[PDB]
Formats: C-alpha cells, structure tokens, sequence
C-alpha cells in the first residue's frame, strides 16, 4: 500500500496527496471550516471567523500587557484587542480594494462585493467575540487567573 | 476511532486509498500487551514494590486526591507516567505495524 | 502538427516541483517525444520518471525546463524526436521548438536574420551622442 | 426571549405572594435578583456552601438548550421543515391535533411574550432602586418616599452613576 | 423524518428501528463518529456490568456472605473494595473477568466483521429465548433494565459518597 | 553488588542447557548453511555454541542475581 | 465450533482427531501444522502426567542416595546437578532414537507416522481420547501442584490432609 500519490491524479502539478493533505479526516475539517463550508454567505463566514479570532485575542493582551498588574488590566486588554481588530479590518479593506474588480456577483469570497461582506462580518464578529470574552473574564474569577483561584 | 476493524464509513488514509485503522483492536491489544509484562514488581523507590503499570495507576490515584494541586517535580508521577506512555506508544506503533501490515 | 492532448504521460509518482497556479492562469509548456524503450529518466523538477515506449508527453511551467529535459533525452537516450509547445489558458497551443522543423544550430532557408548589426561591437555610438535623441546606439 | 420572560414575570410575582416551605430559612428575606446572588454565594465554585440551586437549574436547562441548539442549526440551514419555536410540547391537547397551534394562539403567545419582556425588565429595574419587588412597588404608587433596603447586585459598577450624574432621589 | 424521542430533531440516520432499545435518541450524533455496531456492543457490555453492580449494592446491604464480616467490619460499598484489594478478592475477580474479555475481543472482531450480532455470546442455558417471540421482549427488557441500572449504579454510589450508608440504609434513615 | 557463586554442577547445568538450546535454535533459524545431520558444520556448531556461552553467561549471572542460582 | 459457540468453527480440526471439542479461539491451528500441534499436545501431556506422580511419590518414598530436599519439587536443588544433566541428555537421546533423525516439523511425519504412535501400540479412538484428556488435566494439575509446593513449602498430601492454608507469596 502507498499513502502518497500525485495531487488530484496529476503527476506534474506542484503538490502531493499525503495523509495530512488529503485524508478523509483532513477533508472533513477543511470542508467544515467557515471559510470553506457550503451554504454560507461571505458575511456569515466572516462572522464565524471573527467571533473565534476576537474571542481569543483578548486573553494575551490582558494577561501579558503593560497594564497586566493594574486593576484596569481587562479594560486595557479589551481596548488593545479592539485596536488590533480595527487595524486588521483596515488590512482587509485595502486588500479588497486592490485585489478584486467590481462585478455583479456577490455570493463568493473572491469577489469585490463578497470580500466587502466578509470584512463587515469579521468586524462585527471580532467586536462581538472580544466583548463576550470581556464579559466572561470580568465575571468569572477562574478566567482572571490561570485557574489559580483553586490553589 | 476514526475507523474500527469494519467497513463502516468510507475512510481513506489518503486521497483515494481506503485503509482500516484498527483502533479498537490495536489500542486494546497494545494496552494489554504492554501492561501484563509491566506488572513485574520491583523493590525500587520509584515503583515502591509494585510494577510500573500498578505504580503509575497508584500515582494517578494519589495525585487525583489532591485534585487541583499538580504533582511536584520530585514526585514519582512524572517519571512513572513518562516511561509508561513511552512504552505504550512504542507498543501501539509496533502493534499498528504488525496488525495493519502483516494482517496475521 | 497540433498537440494531440491524448498522448500518454510518462509514469511519475508526483513531486512538489511541478507547476503552480501560474501555469493554469498564465501559460504552460508541453513536450512530446518518442522513446524506443520503457526507461527511467530524470525530471527537471525533481526525482525520476519512467518514459513509456512509444509517445510521451509532459507539462512543465517554464520553457527552459522543457529544453533542459530535451537536452537530457538527446544526450543520453539519443531521442531527437522532441517537440516543444506553449499552451495558453484559452486553449491555444503554440508550437515552439524546433520552430521550422530543423534544429536552430543547423542552417535553414527562409530564416530571416533578426538582431544582426552590420558593424563590429566597437563601432557603436557613445551614449552622449544619442542623449535626448531616439537614435539607437548600434550605429 | 418571550418564553423565559413570561416565566420570569410570573415567578417574581409569585415569589412575593408565597414561598415554598423552608426556602425562607436559608435565603433570608432577599427578594428578586438578590436571591440569585445569595444562592450563588452558598454554592460551590461560585462560593462556599452546601447549596446547588442555581447550578442545578443551569445543568438541566443547559441539557434542554443543547438539544434545541441542534434544532436551531437544522432549521437555519433548511434541513428541517419545523417552524420557529415548534418543539412539539402540547401534552394537553389545545391545538387539536397539532402541537404547532393555530395562528390565533401563536399571536397570543408572541404578544404576551413581548409584553412580558417589557414587564420583567421594569420589575428588575424597580427592584434595583426601591428594592420593593413587584407587589410592594405596585402598592406604593408614590415611591422613593420609602425604600426597602436591597443588597447590591453582582454587577455593581452599573449602579454607580446614580449619585454623580443622575439626581439619586432614593 | 423526525426523531421519536426528540420531536424537533431530525431522525439519526445511523440508527435503525430494528435495533433493540431504539428510541431515536442520538441528539449529538455520536453514531456518526464511531461505528454503530461497536457502540451497540459497548452499550450492552456497560448495561450488564451496571445491572450486576446495582443488584450487588442492594444485596450487599441485605446480607453478607459467611465470614465476610470479619474481614470487613464497617465498610459498605466502595470501602470494601480497598481492603479486599489487599485480601486479593478483587484481584481474583479482575483476573477472571480479564480472561473472559480476551475471548470478548475475538467476539468483538466477529461483530465488526459482521458475522456476529452485537452483544451475543450465545449464553442461554435455560432456553428462555426459544419461542422467538419472547426473545424480542427479552432483548428489549435487557437493554432497558441495563440503561436504568447505569443511572441507578451512579445514583447509588454518589448517594454513598455523601451519606456513607448504602442505598437501602439511605431509604430507611435519610 | 550482585551475588555470584563459585562454579558448581548447577552452573554447568545452566550452561549445558543453554548451549543445547542454541544448537537446536541454530538448526532452525540460521538462514544460510537428519534434523541435525543435514548441512551441520563447524561454523554452525561454533556459532550456536558461541551464542550458547552468551545466553548461558547471562542466564547464570541473572539467576545468581535473583536467587535461583 | 461447539466449545466456544460465539466463535467460528476452526475448520482445521474435525471429530476424526481424538480430542476434538472445536476449541481453537486464537486460530493457532490455521497458523501451524496440525500434525505438529497434535504431537506437541500428546508429548507435553505425557511429560506432565509423569510429572504429577513425580511430585506425589517423593513425599512417601525417596531414593536413599539422594536427599529429600524438604519438598518433592525443591529436591532438584539438593540432588547433584550431574544427575539432572544425565536426565536432560538421556531424554534427548531417547528422542533421537524414537524420532529417527526427525527433530524438525518438516522431517517429522515424513515416514507417514501418526503423532502419538511411537510403535508401543495401536488404539481405539475412545482409548486415544482418554489419553489426551488425562494429559490435558495433568498439565493443569502439574502447574497447580508445583506452585502449591513452591508457595507453601510443604508437600501436597500434607497440605491437603492438614491446614490447607491458601497459597500465598
Ligand atoms: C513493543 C511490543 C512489540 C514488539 C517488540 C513487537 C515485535 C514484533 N512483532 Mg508484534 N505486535 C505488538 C507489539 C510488538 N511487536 C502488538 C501490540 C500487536 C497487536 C496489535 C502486534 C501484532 C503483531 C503481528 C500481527 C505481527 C507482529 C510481528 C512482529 C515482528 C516483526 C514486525 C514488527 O513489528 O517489526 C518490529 C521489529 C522489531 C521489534 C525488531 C527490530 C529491533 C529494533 C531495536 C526495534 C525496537 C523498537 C522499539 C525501540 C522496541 C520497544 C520495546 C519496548 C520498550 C516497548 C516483531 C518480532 C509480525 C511477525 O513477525 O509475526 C510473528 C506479525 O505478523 N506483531
Ligand atoms: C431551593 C429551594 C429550597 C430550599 C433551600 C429548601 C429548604 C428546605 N425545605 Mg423546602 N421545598 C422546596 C424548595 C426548597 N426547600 C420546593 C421546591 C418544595 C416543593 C413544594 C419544597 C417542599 C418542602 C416541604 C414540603 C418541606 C420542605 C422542608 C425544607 C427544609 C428541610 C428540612 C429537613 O429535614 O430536610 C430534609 C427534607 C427532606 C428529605 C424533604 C423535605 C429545608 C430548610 C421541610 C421543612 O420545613 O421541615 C423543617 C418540609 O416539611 N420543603
Ligand atoms: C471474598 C469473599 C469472602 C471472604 C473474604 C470470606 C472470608 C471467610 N469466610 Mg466465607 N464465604 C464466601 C466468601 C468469602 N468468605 C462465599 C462466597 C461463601 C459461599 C456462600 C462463603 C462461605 C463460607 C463458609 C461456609 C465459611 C466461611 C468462612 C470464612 C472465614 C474462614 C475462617 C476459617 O477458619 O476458615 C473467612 C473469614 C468460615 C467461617 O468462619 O464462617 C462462619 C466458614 O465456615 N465462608
Ligand atoms: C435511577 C436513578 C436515580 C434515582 C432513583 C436516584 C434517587 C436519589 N438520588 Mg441519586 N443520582 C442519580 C440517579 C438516581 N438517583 C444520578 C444518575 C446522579 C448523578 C451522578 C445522581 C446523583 C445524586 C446526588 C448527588 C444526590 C442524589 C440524591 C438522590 C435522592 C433524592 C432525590 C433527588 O434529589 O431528586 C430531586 C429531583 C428533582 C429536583 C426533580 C423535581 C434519591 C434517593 C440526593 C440524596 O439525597 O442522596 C444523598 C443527592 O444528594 N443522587
Ligand atoms: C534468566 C535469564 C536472565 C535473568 C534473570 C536476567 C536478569 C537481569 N539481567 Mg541479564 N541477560 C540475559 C538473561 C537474563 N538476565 C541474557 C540472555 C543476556 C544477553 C547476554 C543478558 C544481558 C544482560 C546485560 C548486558 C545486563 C543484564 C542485566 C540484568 C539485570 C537488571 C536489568 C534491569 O533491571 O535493568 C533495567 C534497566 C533499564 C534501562 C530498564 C528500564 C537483571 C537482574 C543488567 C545488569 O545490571 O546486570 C548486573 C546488564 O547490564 N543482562
Ligand atoms: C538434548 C535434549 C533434547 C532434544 C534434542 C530434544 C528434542 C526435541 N524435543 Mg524434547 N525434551 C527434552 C530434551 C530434548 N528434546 C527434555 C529434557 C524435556 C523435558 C522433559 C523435553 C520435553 C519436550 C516436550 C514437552 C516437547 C519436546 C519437543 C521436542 C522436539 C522439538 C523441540 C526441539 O527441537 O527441542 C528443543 C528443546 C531442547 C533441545 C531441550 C529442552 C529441555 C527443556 C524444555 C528445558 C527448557 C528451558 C527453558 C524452558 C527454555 C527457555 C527459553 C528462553 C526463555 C531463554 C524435538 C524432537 C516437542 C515436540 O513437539 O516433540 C516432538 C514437545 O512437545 N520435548
Ligand atoms: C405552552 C404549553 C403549556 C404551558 C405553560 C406555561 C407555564 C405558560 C406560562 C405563561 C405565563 C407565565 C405568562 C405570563 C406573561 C406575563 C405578562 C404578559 C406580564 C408582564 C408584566 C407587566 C406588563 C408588568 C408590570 C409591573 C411593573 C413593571 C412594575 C412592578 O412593580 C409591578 C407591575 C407588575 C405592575 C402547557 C403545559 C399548559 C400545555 C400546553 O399544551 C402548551
Ligand atoms: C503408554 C502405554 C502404557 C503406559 C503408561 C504410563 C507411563 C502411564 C502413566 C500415566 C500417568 C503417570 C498419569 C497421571 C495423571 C495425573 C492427573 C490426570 C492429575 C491428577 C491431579 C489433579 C487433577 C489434582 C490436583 C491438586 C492441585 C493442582 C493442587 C493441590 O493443592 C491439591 C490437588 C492435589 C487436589 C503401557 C506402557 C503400560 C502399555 C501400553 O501399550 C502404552
Ligand atoms: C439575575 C441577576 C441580574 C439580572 C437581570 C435581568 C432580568 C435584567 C433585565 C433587563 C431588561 C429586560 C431590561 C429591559 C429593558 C427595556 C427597555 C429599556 C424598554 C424597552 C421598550 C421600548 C424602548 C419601547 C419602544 C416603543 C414603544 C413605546 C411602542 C412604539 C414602538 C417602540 C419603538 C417598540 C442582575 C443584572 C441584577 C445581576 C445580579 O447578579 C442577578
Ligand atoms: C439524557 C436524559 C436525562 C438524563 C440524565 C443524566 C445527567 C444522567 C447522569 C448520569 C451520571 C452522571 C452517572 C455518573 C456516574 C456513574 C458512576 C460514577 C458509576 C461509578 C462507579 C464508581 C464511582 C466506583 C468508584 C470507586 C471504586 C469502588 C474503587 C475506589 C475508588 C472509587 C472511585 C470510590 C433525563 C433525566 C432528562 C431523562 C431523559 O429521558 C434522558
Ligand atoms: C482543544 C484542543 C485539543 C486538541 C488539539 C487542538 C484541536 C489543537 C486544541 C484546540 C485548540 C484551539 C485553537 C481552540 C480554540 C478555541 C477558540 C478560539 C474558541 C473561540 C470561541 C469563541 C466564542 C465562544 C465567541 C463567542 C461570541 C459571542 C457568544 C458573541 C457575543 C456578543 C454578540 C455579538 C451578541 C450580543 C452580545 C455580545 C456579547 C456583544
Ligand atoms: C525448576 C526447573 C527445573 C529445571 C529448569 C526448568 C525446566 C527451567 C525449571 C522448570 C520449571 C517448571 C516445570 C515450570 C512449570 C510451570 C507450569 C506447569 C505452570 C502451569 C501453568 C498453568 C496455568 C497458569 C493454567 C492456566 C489456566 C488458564 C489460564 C485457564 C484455563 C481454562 C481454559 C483455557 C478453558 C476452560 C476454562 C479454564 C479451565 C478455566
């Protein structure tokens, strides 16, 4: 048995079919991620990705930022995470302007209208996920420490 | 258990090749095959008169009683578990090779 | 004359050295050749492949890759039956080499000389003489 | 939002009317959101104690909500024909063969749910300053004249702009 | 089609009506993650162990075997296990159950192969299932009783972890 | 220190057993060469008895270590 | 087959063989020659059958030259090891005579000889089955007696008639 084969039956394309690349488990994960999942509008793809990324962004800023030992650390962690999100949304916006020409179609990410929808969703989701992480950390003492409240 | 020793879901270790991972049989057999020799006792302070498997099981029990507190650096838990896991991984690897490849 | 797209490719197990997205959106090159044997050669992009007895066909990203393979087949397997094509994503296939059926190192009638300068290289014009002028430095 | 609010509205009123045997002894005289705070103080993880009322409610409600969550996902993607809110819970026949119910009844559910959302919000906010609860506040049409003391909510920062920017009559 | 247990949810595809104990209850869709035949055997094996455990807890409170009291004087349920591990009573049981499970592994392989029905070891010495109509009731009753026994076993041991007295003593004096 | 013993007939017994064990094993597992009367030569005998003195020395020392002697 | 009913019939054994119960759960019969397995079963059983009485006899009567050793099993330590070596060599030499140059599975059965038969007699299937089943019981019994004598440090007959203490180590 051989686990490595040419990519999509083509021996001369610059890729290989390896278990990491093209196993059934890998195919299931890639196909079900919001970027690639079927039946999702570009805006909804942006929302789901945004919620995930904004939620984890708050934590490193809060625990390791300059104001970490202060009593305003969570507020600083939220503002710095929000500041990063605002910069990232601008990165998405400028990419959309140069990369895609204007066309009628709006149902795909790699279209000017579609990329704009993805940016709108990602902005709202990142603000929403960062806000959710803020509420949870503000109220639950386990999250404020590293779980160190139990010891 | 992505696929068991049966033709359930159409699993493919790669693009077009289906391959039955024998996760029940290999995991069970590797676990038992490693554990029975590992029971061998030894009057060494790390084991404490038990075998490696029994001492590792005892170490989980003693550290689970102090559930939030982790085992310390000099605690025998870290040595017992690392050796037991290393042997288990090796017998799982060798078991997967033997069963999937030789098929008998 | 035109590329028969159905020619079987030489057996190959794949590599990462093959062509990328630029081949499917800008241009691709193809090479065909006849082999009297089912023999192993080296791919320009990686490891070893096996050319099948009869007609072979490859796809590469660069013209230099097709010609480096051509040089190899001629030097080792004495295969002078190689034809190199350019393929555009529109489907247009452009025959490239040998351009008029005869190798470039052999003279052929009906070839018109391009780039030939009537004097020797030391007789070119100084840059100052042709400054703010469209006149070419080759005399 | 409506269904929870409807329960919440009745629950606040009923808590004033009477309490189940033995509850008064443990909690004391706390009235609305304050009882949620007190119970949490006496439960593990949230606090130190031998109670688990809030945690038990969350565990059983959470198990129900995970199943409904799968339903929401399936309806959203169009896999299921189920209309919104139609979980099939009509043990006593009312819809006469369908748990979904008639348009007249569903209009009553939606409008009562909206009304309950506003009403429960009012009751919570009135407990925040008067500390009277629904029935007592209703009895005291002139209020701020008398305020029943209420322990501070778990979220107390929100009640900090009463004295400095607002008048702070209470 | 909709699940009979959860009306709002769609019917789990991996499950089928023929299977004993089927109510359509797989809200999380765990049957997709692993083979149904493996899960079916796993459920019955858990059921049989749980049924024995629940009966054992009730029986242990009602009576003890001759001379058991001398070795264990006050320990009631989980407590007797630690002293009898040193006495080797639990050690001997472990050995024989493990010995049966070795043949259990071969049976599990036969199930996955598809020749063997899940959970069937052909142990019917008294011919209870001979009629083939009593068999369907028995198969269902086993699955249902085992499910209740899993809930019961956990419920009883946790009651012991709080009030150390055992299930029957808890019922008599709370 | 692991406890070893002066040579006795028990030590000899272990050595003899191990040597014979390896002679039979070598008749079975030596891939390039009347169960013992086909193709049995001096390099095969000298190899199986060399492994016999290695297996036998290890067995003697280990049985001395644990108390079997 | 019939012994372990929730498993398949081995299909390498039949009731023609003396001790057939259909018992091959690990499928050993498929992996190795049945003739070798049958030969091994009868031979291991014969040695064990001799062993069980060999454990029982020293407790009552022992040879004058040798010392008792305090246990029928423990006696191997007390007796001269040259005696044990003579037994080891003698058994191997007898095996070379009984199997005429056949010490390997391919060489054995080349003559067409049945595994059990060494030419002492020809027997009925009822008789052959009796031999195998006594041998199987004896092998298990030998393991039990040897460990009992080892753990107790006392004779089998003495322990049965006397304290009957649980084997402990
Ligand atoms: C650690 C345990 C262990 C070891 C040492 C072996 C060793 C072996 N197995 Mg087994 N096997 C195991 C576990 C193990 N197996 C389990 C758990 C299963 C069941 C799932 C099987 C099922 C199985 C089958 C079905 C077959 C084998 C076969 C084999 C042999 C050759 C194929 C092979 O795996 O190459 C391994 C090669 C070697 C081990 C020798 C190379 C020497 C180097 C130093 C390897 C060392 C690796 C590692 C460091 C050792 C770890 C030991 C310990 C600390 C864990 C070899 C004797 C085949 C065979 O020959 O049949 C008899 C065969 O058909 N095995
Ligand atoms: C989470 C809210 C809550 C709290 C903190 C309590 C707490 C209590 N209840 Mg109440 N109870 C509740 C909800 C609550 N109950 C509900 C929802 C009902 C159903 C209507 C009851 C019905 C109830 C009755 C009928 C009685 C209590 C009694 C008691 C006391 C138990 C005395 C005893 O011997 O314990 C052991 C109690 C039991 C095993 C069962 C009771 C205790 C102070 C008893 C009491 O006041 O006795 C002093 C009593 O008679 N409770
Ligand atoms: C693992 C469980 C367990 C344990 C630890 C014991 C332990 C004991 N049993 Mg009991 N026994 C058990 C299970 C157990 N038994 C079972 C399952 C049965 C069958 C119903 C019996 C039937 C039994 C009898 C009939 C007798 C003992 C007796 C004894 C004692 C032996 C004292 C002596 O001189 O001999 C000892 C304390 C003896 C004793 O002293 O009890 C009265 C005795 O005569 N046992
Ligand atoms: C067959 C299932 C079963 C049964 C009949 C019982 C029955 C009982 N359990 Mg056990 N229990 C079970 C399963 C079961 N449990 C399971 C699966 C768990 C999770 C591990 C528990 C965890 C548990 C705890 C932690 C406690 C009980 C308690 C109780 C008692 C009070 C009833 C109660 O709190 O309900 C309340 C019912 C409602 C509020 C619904 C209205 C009662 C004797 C309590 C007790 O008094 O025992 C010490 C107690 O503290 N049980
Ligand atoms: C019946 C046979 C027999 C017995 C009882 C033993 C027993 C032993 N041997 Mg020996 N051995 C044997 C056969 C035997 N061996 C054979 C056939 C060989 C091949 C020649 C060896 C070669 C051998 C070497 C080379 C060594 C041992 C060592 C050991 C001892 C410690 C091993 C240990 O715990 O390391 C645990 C170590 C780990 C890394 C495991 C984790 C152990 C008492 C070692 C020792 O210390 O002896 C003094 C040692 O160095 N043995
Ligand atoms: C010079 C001695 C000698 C020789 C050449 C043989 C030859 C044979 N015997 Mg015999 N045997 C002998 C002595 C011998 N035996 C003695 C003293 C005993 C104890 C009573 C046995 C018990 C015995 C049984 C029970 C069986 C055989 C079998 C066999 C045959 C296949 C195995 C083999 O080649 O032997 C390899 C063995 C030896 C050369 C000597 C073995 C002596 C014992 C077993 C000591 C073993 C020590 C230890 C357990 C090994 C550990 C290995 C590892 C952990 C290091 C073959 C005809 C098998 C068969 O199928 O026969 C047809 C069979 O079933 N023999
Ligand atoms: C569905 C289903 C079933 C069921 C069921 C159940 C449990 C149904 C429960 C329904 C309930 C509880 C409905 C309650 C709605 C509350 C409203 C509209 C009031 C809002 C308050 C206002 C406007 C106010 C106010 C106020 C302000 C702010 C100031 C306060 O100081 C005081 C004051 C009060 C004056 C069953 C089992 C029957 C079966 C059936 O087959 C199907
Ligand atoms: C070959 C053949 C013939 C012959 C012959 C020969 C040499 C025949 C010899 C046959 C022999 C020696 C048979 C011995 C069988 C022993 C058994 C079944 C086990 C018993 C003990 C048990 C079950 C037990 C136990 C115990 C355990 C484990 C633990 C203890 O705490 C307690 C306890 C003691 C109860 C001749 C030559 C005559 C002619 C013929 O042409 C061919
Ligand atoms: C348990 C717990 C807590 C809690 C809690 C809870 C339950 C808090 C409740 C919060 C709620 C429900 C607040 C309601 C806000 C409604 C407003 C402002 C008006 C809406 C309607 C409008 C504007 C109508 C507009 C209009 C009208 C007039 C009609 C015309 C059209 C229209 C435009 C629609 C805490 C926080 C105390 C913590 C503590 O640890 C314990
Ligand atoms: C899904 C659904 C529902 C439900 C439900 C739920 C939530 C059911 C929950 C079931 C649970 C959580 C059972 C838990 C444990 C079982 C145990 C611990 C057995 C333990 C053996 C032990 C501990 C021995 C341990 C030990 C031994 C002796 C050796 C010493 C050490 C020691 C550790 C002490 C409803 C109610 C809505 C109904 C609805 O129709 C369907
Ligand atoms: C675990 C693990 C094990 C094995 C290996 C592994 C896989 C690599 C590893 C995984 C590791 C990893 C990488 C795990 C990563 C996990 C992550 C990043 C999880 C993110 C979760 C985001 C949430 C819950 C956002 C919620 C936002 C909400 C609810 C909206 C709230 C809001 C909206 C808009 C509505 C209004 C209110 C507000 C509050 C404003
Ligand atoms: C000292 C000495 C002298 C010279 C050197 C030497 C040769 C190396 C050494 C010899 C040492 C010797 C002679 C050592 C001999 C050791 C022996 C004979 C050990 C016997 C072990 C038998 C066991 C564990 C039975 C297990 C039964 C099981 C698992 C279950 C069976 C079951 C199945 C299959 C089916 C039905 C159910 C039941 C019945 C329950």
């Amino acid at each position: 048995s051989q686990f490595i084969k040419p990519y999509n039956d083509d021996p001369f394309v610059g890729n290989l079919a390896t278990p990491v690349s093209t196993s059934s488990f890998t195919k299931s994960l890639l196909s079900n991620l919001p970027a690639y999942r079927a039946g999702l509008s570009p805006l909804l793809r942006g929302v789901e990705i945004g919620l995930t990324h904004g939620y984890f962004l708050v934590g490193p800023f809060y625990k390791l930022g300059p104001l970490r030992n202060s009593d305003v650390a969570l507020l600083s962690g939220f503002f710095s995470a929000l500041g990063l999100i605002v910069i990232l949304v601008a990165c998405l916006t400028i990419y959309g302007v140069v990369s895609f020409e204007e066309t009628e179609a709006k149902d795909q990410l790699q279209t000017a209208k579609g990329w704009r929808q993805f940016t709108s969703g990602w902005l709202v989701g990142s603000v929403g996920g960062a806000s959710f992480a803020y509420i949870l950390i503000s109220n639950i003492p386990f999250l404020q420490t590293a779980g160190m409240s139990m010891l | 258990l992505s696929v068991v020793a049966q033709s359930k879901s159409d699993f493919e270790i790669s693009d077009g090749t289906p391959y039955t991972l024998n996760v029940p049989l290999v995991g069970a057999a590797s676990f038992i095959g490693w554990v029975v020799p590992t029971l061998l006792p030894s009057q060494i302070a790390l084991y404490g008169g038990k075998g490696l498997s029994t001492a590792f099981f005892a170490s989980i029990g003693t550290n689970l009683a102090k559930f939030p507190a982790p085992p310390g650096m000099t605690d025998p838990f870290w040595l017992l578990c690392f050796i037991w896991h290393s042997g288990l991984f090796a017998t799982m690897i060798l078991g997967s090779i033997g069963y999937n490849g030789y098929a008998g | 004359e035109t590329l028969n797209l159905q020619i079987p490719s030489p057996t190959f197990e794949g590599s990462t050295g093959g062509w990328l997205r630029a081949a499917e959106v800008e241009e691709k090159y193809a090479i065909t050749w006849t082999s009297p044997k089912e023999q192993v050669f080296e791919m320009p992009t990686g490891g070893a492949a096996i050319m099948r007895q009869g007609e072979n066909l490859l796809y590469l990203a660069r013209k230099e890759q097709c010609l480096a393979l051509a040089t190899q087949v001629k030097n080792s397997f004495k295969i002078t039956d190689y034809k190199v094509y350019r393929i555009f994503p529109s489907g247009e296939v452009q025959y490239l080499h040998p351009k008029d059926g005869v190798f470039p190192e052999k003279v052929n009638a009906g070839r018109v000389g391009v780039g030939n300068v009537s004097h020797s290289i030391g007789k070119n014009l100084n840059p100052a003489q042709i400054k703010f002028t469209s006149k070419s430095f080759n005399g | 939002h409506g269904r929870v609010a409807m329960l919440a509205a009745a629950g606040a009123i009923v808590q004033d009317i009477f309490t189940f045997p033995g509850v008064k002894s443990v909690i004391g005289d706390v009235k609305m959101t304050s009882v949620h705070d007190k119970f949490l103080s006496m439960e593990a993880g949230s606090g130190k104690g031998d109670m688990a009322a809030m945690h038990q409610l969350l565990l059983w409600l959470g198990l129900l909500e995970i199943a409904t969550s799968v339903a929401i996902i399936q309806s959203f993607k169009g896999e299921t024909s189920r209309g919104p809110g139609e979980f099939g819970f009509d043990p006593l026949n009312f819809g006469k063969g369908n748990s979904a119910g008639s348009d007249s009844y569903k209009l009553k559910e939606i409008k009562n749910g909206r009304l309950a959302m506003i009403g429960i919000g009012g009751m919570v906010h009135h407990y925040l300053l008067t500390g009277k609860g629904p029935l007592q506040f209703l009895g005291g049409i002139p209020n701020y004249k008398s305020c029943v003391s209420h322990p501070d909510s778990l979220l107390p920062w929100l009640f900090k702009a009463v004295g400095p920017v607002l008048p702070k009559i209470c | 089609a909709m699940s009979e247990s959860v009306p709002f949810l769609k019917k789990p595809e991996a499950l089928d009506s023929s299977m004993a104990g089927y109510a359509g209850f797989d809200p999380l869709g765990l049957s997709s993650i692993a083979d149904i035949k493996f899960l079916q055997e796993s459920e019955i094996k858990h059921c049989r162990i749980a049924m024995l455990a629940a009966a054992g807890s009730i029986a242990q409170d009602i009576f003890t075997f001759p001379g058991v009291s001398k070795v264990v004087g006050t320990a009631k349920m989980t407590g007797v296990h630690d002293v009898l591990v040193k006495q080797g009573a639990m050690g001997q049981i472990l050995l024989w159950t493990s010995f049966l499970e070795v043949f259990g592994t071969i049976a599990l392989l036969e199930t996955l192969d598809g020749k063997r029905a899940p959970g069937d070891f052909k142990f019917d010495p008294l011919g209870f299932s001979k009629n083939a109509e009593t068999a369907k009731r028995y198969q269902l009753s086993e699955i249902k009783n085992g499910r209740l026994a899993m809930l019961a076993t956990g419920g009883m041991v946790h009651g012991y972890f709080i009030t150390g007295k055992g299930p029957l003593e808890l019922l008599t004096n709370f | 220190v692991p406890q070893t013993v002066a040579w006795s007939a028990k030590t000899g017994a272990v050595m003899v057993l191990s040597n014979i064990l390896c002679i039979v094993a070598g008749r079975y597992v030596i891939q390039v060469k009347s169960g013992s009367f086909a193709g049995f030569g001096l390099p095969e005998l000298l190899a199986s008895t060399s492994l016999g003195h290695i297996v036998g020395s290890g067995a003697i020392l280990g049985l001395s270590y644990v108390g079997v002697l | 087959n019939l012994a372990v009913p929730f498993l398949k019939a081995p299909a390498k054994l039949d009731s023609s063989m003396p001790g057939y119960a259909g018992f091959d759960p690990l499928g050993c019969s498929d992996f190795y020659d049945v003739k070798w397995l049958q030969e091994a079963e009868i031979k291991n059983g014969r040695v064990a059958m001799l062993g069980v009485v060999g454990l029982l006899v020293p407790e009552f009567f022992h040879l004058p030259m040798y010392t008792a050793g305090a246990t029928p099993y423990e006696s191997y330590t007390t007796v001269p090891a040259f005696a044990l070596i003579q037994i080891f060599l003698g058994c191997g030499a007898v095996e070379y005579f009984t199997h005429k140059g056949k010490i390997s599975p391919d060489n054995m059965f080349d003559g067409g000889r049945v595994p059990g038969e060494f030419g002492w007699g020809k027997a009925d299937m009822t008789m052959q089955t009796k031999e195998i089943k006594n041998g199987r019981l004896a092998m298990l019994a030998f393991g039990g007696i040897l460990h009992q004598q080892l753990f107790t440090k006392m004779g089998t007959i003495a322990h049965l008639t006397g304290g009957f203490k649980p084997l402990t180590f």
